């Protein structure tokens, strides 16, 4: 006898391209702006 | 031999003809034994497997029974199952048996890697 040709079925051979892929995180951070601020009494000025 | 596959089926349906802690339905078998759908064929075990006179020589608790699992002589299809790998195992009890030490015994197999 002769059997040409055969082969396995169905598993890790069928998935060699798909590995999966991973990915990318970041945080998660801010600031706030403080360039309005000013005391809110206020009287040493008035030394004039 | 008859007398004997008779206790390996009844016990495969014991969770569905009376009640227990946790309860394995005949569709749940494919799911756990079946890791692709050729490779569905698992050899059958079942312990203990000992005559009255030897019972009184023995430990048989949930640990003692669920390790002669293993032994490769105590089969029931006549092959030395350390020639290959296992791929999944289903374990499946009956009587006085707490999870715990279900949990423990079958932490121990694996353990024995």
């Amino acid at each position: 006898p002769d059997l040409k040709n055969v082969k396995s079925k169905i598993g890790s051979t069928e998935n060699l391209k798909h590995q999966p892929g991973g990915g990318k995180v970041q945080i998660i951070n801010k600031k706030l702006d403080l360039s309005n601020v000013q005391s809110k009494c206020g009287s040493k000025d008035n030394i004039k | 031999l008859n007398r004997l596959i008779s206790q390996i089926v009844s016990s495969i349906t014991a969770s569905l003809r009376f009640d227990g802690a946790l309860n394995v339905d005949l569709t749940e078998f494919q799911t756990n034994l079946v890791p692709y759908p050729r490779i569905h064929f698992p050899l059958a075990t079942y312990a203990p497997v000992i005559s009255a006179e030897k019972a009184y020589h023995e430990q048989l608790s949930v640990a003692e029974i669920t390790n002669a699992c293993f032994e490769p002589a105590n089969q029931m299809v006549k092959c030395d199952p350390r020639h290959g790998k296992y791929m999944a195992c289903c374990l499946l009890y009956r009587g006085d048996v707490v999870p715990k030490d279900v949990n423990a015994a079958i932490a121990t197999i694996k353990t024995k890697r």
